[PDB]
């Protein structure tokens, strides 16, 4: 039940 | 019906567990859906793969208005999961089985909605891969190296910390520690 575009809107890489 | 908390699980192998607690007890955890501002694709389902939100505007006033537990933009389209998506879950009496990050615990809290935040900790690299069988090295490395980070900057936020030698042990720990915090 990934869901890959909310997953990099919410983890960005810092 | 009785309020049920919401669950926040972190730590390595916390999306098998995820899915574990969904599949095994239907009737005590549940899902919500995000939000997005990106358009519906045909054959996606509002209100199933996400809540499709038609003014980036409006979204952007409630993510300032604290509506929204996490939030974010990919792609130049706002994405987040929303304190009335979990609190619908959690008004129904379900664990709402969230998968968000740390950050969300605080506003979860400050949301008056008492998650429950279990941290999955792993020993070791080694650890690591007792627990996960499916994993290189590296990808164990960065797991156990995020993990580290995760629980010194976060600690404070845990309802409950879980260690074992198998998932199986992690597993069932996790289903005891839901319980015990619940009663």
């Amino acid at each position: 039940a990934r869901r890959e575009s909310y997953l990099k809107a919410t983890q960005p890489s810092l | 019906v009785h309020y049920a908390r919401p669950i926040i699980i972190l730590g390595p192998t916390k999306d098998r567990a995820n899915d574990d607690l969904l599949s095994e007890f239907p009737d005590k955890f549940g899902s919500c859906v995000p939000h997005t501002t990106r358009p519906k694709r045909e054959y996606e389902i509002d209100g199933r793969d996400y809540h499709f939100v038609s003014s980036r505007e409006k979204m952007e006033k409630d993510i300032q208005a604290h509506k929204f537990i996490e939030a974010g933009q990919y792609n130049s389209h706002l994405y987040g999961t929303s304190v009335q998506s979990v609190r619908e879950v959690a008004e129904q009496g379900k664990h709402c089985i969230l998968d968000v990050s740390a950050n969300a615990v605080r506003r979860l809290q400050a949301a008056h909605l008492h998650p429950i935040a279990i941290f999955i900790r792993p020993r070791s690299l080694e650890n690591v891969l007792e627990i996960n069988k499916r994993i290189t090295e590296e990808q164990a490395r960065k797991a156990f190296d995020r993990a580290t980070k995760l629980e010194q900057e976060f600690t404070e936020c845990f309802s409950a910390i879980v260690e074992g030698d198998s998932f199986e042990e992690i597993y069932h720990k996790v289903k005891r520690v839901i319980e015990d915090l619940s009663g």
